[PDB]
RNA sequence: UUUACUUUGAAAAAAUUAGAGUGUUCAAAGCAGGCGGCUCGAAUAUAUUAGCAUGGAAUAAUAGAAUAGGACGU
RNA sequence: UCUGGUUGAUCCUGCCAGUUCAUAUGCUUGUCUCAAAGAUUAAGCCAUGCAUGUCUAAGUAUAAGCAAUUUAUACAGUGAAACUGCGAAUGGCUCAUUAAAUCAGUUAUCGUUUAUUUGAUAGUUCCUUUACUACAUGGUAUAACUGUGGUAAUUCUAGAGCUAAUACAUGCUAAUCUCGACCCUUUGGAAGAGAUGUAUUUAUUAGAAAUGUCUUCGGACUCUUUGAUGAUUCAUAAUAACUUUUCGAAUCGCAUGGCCUUGUGCUGGCGAUGGUUCAUUCAAAUUUCUGCCCUAUCAACUUUCGAUGGUAGGAUAGUGGCCUACCAUGGUUUCAACGGGUAACGGGGAAUAAGGGUUCGAUUCCGGAGAGGGAGCCUGAGAAACGGCUACCA
């Protein structure tokens, strides 16, 4: 959890050393809404992720999309592939098209290449990421 | 000359984009204020709208908080000991947010002695590392303010796991 | 998860409201009855049966003078597809439930609405959908036809002077090829 | 552009004003005010194109600078002042009181009201929130902030505002069976009773409305305005009673 | 079961297009109110795709602890 | 697309001959209504004139201005000049650049600024030099103006002397609310115990079987005590400090009412302009999904000099590789990436057609961009402005 040059912490969550009520450091979390269950690995985890939808400073609002994970080779973000049929009226026929969406995945989730994820829209996280994994399947 | 537009960058595919338009004032940046320890030098900046920012060009004091004791005292900043982004900021003693600095322990020591009557006993007990620092005369603190934005060099005294982490990193 | 358990709360609301002053009754009853009928939009058959029993009990508590309001509310909320079949199944259930409480000529005011539902579900488009072999569904409202029983309930209550309301759609049907 | 626009082409003007296309090149651009640009009737359009008391803009200015026109009980001298839905316009010299309500065509109707009805208006609650020092307040559809509201008042409810004091006299909850007026969309101007509010989290809520002729239609919740209980509105309604 | 598909409903500025009324002297046009309550008057419509709500029994994909099994040890 | 020929007479396949719009141009051209006006891919170059200023009773007049007067006693009618304020960021023009860019429809801001409009909103009583302006502070100050001047020349200005403010800069003046013993039993009195703005930065905290007794039959006796969203570290509140630190009316017109212990005493009407924060409105910046012509004889591209992502900081109004430091090695692509061409601004639309299609859209509305070419800025709520400024190229 502390593999960075700076100390990782949830901002403004204070763990009082003088009191020492509980061994576990105080952990803030929220439920993201829209019927998405907050996983217990987020509630009882130790990870620090400012871009997590359950324990970071990001909210889910906007479009809710679904896709298939096609890449997981970068740290805490994946690439999903969304496929659709585009209609050509001249030939009165369809053609397969796709797009790649880069998504942020919180370390409360485990995703492999091939599984289906539901992602929710959040504020721009990076140059290309505007979505956050809210459910894996 | 600083701009924050994203049009000058390459597309996510790697394509080189062409110039859509000339640079706009609503997407500008300004020169950094490399705040340094010394006599207070602050100049205002007129920002978007009528709003104003404060540029700390130089600063040697700050309001630092002892969170366990729930207090704040104004204190002199001795120097920057560690910075997690760039070591040249430590080399040049540049004050920014998240910098680890050393502060004079005197006002906190005076408050502690006045409040607990000690140099009751259970409440007076504090961490061993913080007390060792008090013996040294300087306390490790983290700057929580943005000096180049608000003109203030506020911060707090390192304690617990954060203090252990930064003692290791030093 | 708890919707079926809470539906009888609507029956409690009708009782306390009916004790209020008449102006308050007119101000609270339409909201309560309307809200129940919207749950019939649900795609859950078990929930739709839970709604149906609460509507039956409320119908006994109320009189036949409120029957016209309920039926017109029911026709407004159920309009397309399987909802048409739910409408006639629920209309019969209310009539079946109110069989003891109903007095002679209580259904005269709502006689015209009932026969339109009855005829549409025997000879109308709804009736054909019940007889269609291509129509594979497990919904009981649609596989079951209660129009015949509703016709018997109606004929037991209608005043003989209004009995031409039943015969007129029959005559119109008989003029066309059958 | 490099800043806010100050003109309005006649073709780009709100259609419901019924401006002649050949009269000129520009329409009166409503000024900032209680109502949005597209949802407002500037006083010039009302005084000249609806009431015909003025033959042109200069006579509208002459009328306004005599302080003859009151909007919600206060004198307005701005020619493009944006009067809107549920606004009361008073002309004392003519002994006239008007309430701005759309007709079934979707256009603001010239609806004359009595001096007793001219004393209040209806405001849809757009927001309920705590202000500084923990004082609650309600924001209505016409931009009125009203402090110390009744705790039962919620968003989408309607409040009855006394114009002389600007205080809430009564309120109506948004609930099934309430009488509602459609203030947007293609059903703008129709009146009916709420049947069901279809809720979608993170999306737009929808309301089913049944008219007196038993016709049903669906509208977004943003376009719905509670005006009373069925069979008893709180305001006099225009001719047609919002039918068809 | 889900999707595709299909039905209905919102949405898709105005002008332009189609359509209704109206002796601009006719016409191209422009235009919304008349009589002293009259049940009088543009009634209006139009848009492939994408997103939103909604009714569907076929068709094409997609799913099932579907019609499964029951012997040993110290 | 049809018509007539090629045979002694037919059918099929071929040959021959005839069969609106756009540009340029020729001749003619009386009357009514109506209406437009591009083009050398030359977004090539421009003489001259005009196209942006603005004053109410209500910011500032001893103009040595004009005119009045019961012929003036601080001023007072009207008012050039100048200061102050606001606007000049709208409008109008053009289509050069631009190929997921603009644009169209559809989203988001729980990711930010917003002059103005509309609605709300700020008694902090006291706290030692009271050695005390609030019946009201300064030049830490000037323009116009007067006068002395430089230059061939410009909406060039220097030295000297004056004088205002809603300019600039300073700075003040016996309250209210909780309980309340005691009396008294209400229209109560009050010994006393307590409490006390905003703005800025940070840290911390909150924000979740009374089913009885009496009573006059009413009612009283004990307890409750934030709200919202699908969702928040939200609204709001509290504690401790902090600040080259804010604000908390030294402003203006009209008028002369009310109390008296008769003092130019106290009080007091209808307005203007300002001012803190919130809301609203006019907006702005970003933003989600889908959708573009030709080219594969362009198959790999991006990443050394940010390309994809992580952590932290800096900058921004604010999210974000937007930039920096340190880390990983990612990102796109035969479902056509990347590169090339475009006589490529996009759309609403126009033409044609029986339908499918195909072409046109600089051009009355909307959106974008530009002001000879690159680049950078001041002021301001708002401009990377060009009928604003600074450089370089021509
Ligand atoms: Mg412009
Ligand atoms: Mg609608
Ligand atoms: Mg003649
Ligand atoms: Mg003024
Ligand atoms: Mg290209
Ligand atoms: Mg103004
Ligand atoms: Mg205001
Ligand atoms: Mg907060
Ligand atoms: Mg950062
Ligand atoms: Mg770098
Ligand atoms: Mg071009
Ligand atoms: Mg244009
Ligand atoms: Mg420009
Ligand atoms: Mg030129
Ligand atoms: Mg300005
Ligand atoms: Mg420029
Ligand atoms: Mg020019
Ligand atoms: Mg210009």
């Amino acid at each position: 959890v502390q593999s960075e040059r700076a100390f990782q912490k949830q901002p403004h969550i204070f763990n009082n050393p003088k009191v020492k009520t509980s061994k576990r450091t105080k952990r803030w979390y929220k439920n993201a809404g829209l019927g998405f269950k907050t996983p217990k690995t987020a509630i009882e985890g130790s990870y620090i992720d400012k871009k997590c939808p359950f324990t970071g400073l990001v909210s889910i609002r906007g479009k809710i999309l679904t896709g298939t994970v096609v890449s997981t080779k970068m740290h805490r973000t994946i690439v999903i592939r969304r496929a659709y049929l585009h209609y050509i009226p001249k030939y009165n026929r369809y053609e397969k098209r796709h797009k790649n969406v880069p998504v942020h995945v919180s370390p409360a989730f485990r995703v492999q290449v091939g599984d289906i994820v539901t992602v929710g829209q959040c504020r721009p996280i990076s140059k290309t990421v505007r979505f956050n994994v809210v459910k894996v399947s | 000359g600083i701009s924050r537009d994203s049009r000058h960058k390459r597309s996510a595919t790697g394509a080189k984009r062409a110039q859509f338009r000339k640079k706009r004032k609503f997407e500008l940046g300004r020169q950094p204020a490399n705040t340094k320890i010394g006599a207070k030098r602050i100049h205002s900046v007129r920002t978007r709208g009528g709003n104003k920012k404060y540029r700390a060009l130089r600063i040697e004091t700050g309001n630092f908080s002892w969170a366990s004791e729930g207090i704040s005292k104004k204190t002199r900043i001795a120097g920057v000991v560690y910075h997690p982004s760039n070591n040249e900021l430590v080399r040049t003693n540049t004050l920014t947010k998240a910098a680890i600095v050393q502060i004079d322990a005197t006002p906190f020591r005076q408050w502690f002695e006045a409040h607990y009557g000690q140099t009751r006993a259970a409440s007076a007990k504090i961490e061993s590392s913080v007390e060792s620092q008090f013996s040294a005369g300087r306390l490790y603190a983290c700057i929580s303010s943005r000096p180049g934005q608000s003109g203030r060099c506020d911060g707090y005294i390192l304690e617990g796991e954060e203090l252990a982490f930064y003692l290791r990193r030093l | 998860e708890t919707i079926i358990e809470r539906m009888p709360i609507a029956e409690a609301l009708v009782n306390i409201v009916l004790g209020l002053t008449n102006d308050d009754i007119t101000n609270f009853l339409p909201s309560i009855l309307t809200n129940i009928c919207q749950v019939l939009r649900s795609k859950s058959e078990e929930l739709r049966d839970a709604v149906r029993v609460t509507l039956g009990k409320i119908s006994i508590i109320l009189g036949a003078e409120y029957l016209v309001f309920v039926i017109k509310e029911l026709m407004a909320t159920l309009k397309r597809g399987s909802q048409i079949h739910v409408l006639s199944y629920t209309v019969h259930y209310i009539l079946k439930s109110m069989h003891g409480v109903l007095k002679h000529s209580d259904l005269d005011t709502s006689s015209s609405m009932i026969v339109k539902i009855i005829m549409e579900n025997i000879f109308g488009f709804a009736g054909e959908e019940k007889d269609s072999e291509n129509y594979h569904t497990k919904v009981k409202e649609i596989k079951s036809n209660k129009s015949y029983d509703a016709g018997e309930i109606l004929a037991s209550n209608i005043s003989l002077t209004e009995f031409g309301t039943l015969l007129s759609p029959v005559k119109a049907l008989l003029m066309v090829r059958i | 552009a490099r800043g806010p626009k100050k003109h309005l082409k006649r073709l780009a003007a709100p259609h419901h004003w019924l401006l002649d296309k050949l009269s000129g090149c520009y329409a009166p651009r409503p000024s900032a005010g209680p109502h949005k640009l597209r949802e407002s009737l500037p006083l010039i359009v009302f005084l000249r194109n609806r009431l015909k008391y003025a033959l042109n803009g200069r006579e509208v200015k002459a009328i306004l600078m005599q302080r003859h026109v009151k909007v919600d009980g206060k004198v307005r001298t701005d020619t493009t002042y944006p009067a809107g839905f549920m606004d009361v316009i008073t002309l004392d010299a003519t002994n006239e009181n008007f309430r701005l309500v759309y007709d079934v065509k979707g256009r603001f109707a010239v609806h004359r009201i009595t001096d007793e009805e001219a004393s209040y208006k209806l405001g849809k609650v757009k927001k309920v929130q705590l202000g500084k020092k923990g004082v609650p307040y309600v924001v209505t559809h016409d931009g009125r902030t009203i402090r110390y509201p009744d705790p039962n008042i919620k968003v989408n409810d309607t409040v009855k505002i006394d114009l002389a004091s600007g205080k809430i006299t009564d309120f109506i909850k948004f609930d099934a069976g309430k009488l509602v007026y459609v203030t947007g969309g293609r059903n703008l101007g129709r009146i009916g009773t709420i049947v069901h509010k279809e809720r979608h989290d993170g999306g737009f809520d929808l309301v089913h409305i049944k008219d007196s002729l038993d016709n049903t239609f669906v509208t977004r919740l943003n376009n719905v305005f509670v005006i009373g209980e069925q069979g008893k509105p709180y305001i006099s309604l225009p001719k047609g009673k919002g039918i068809k």
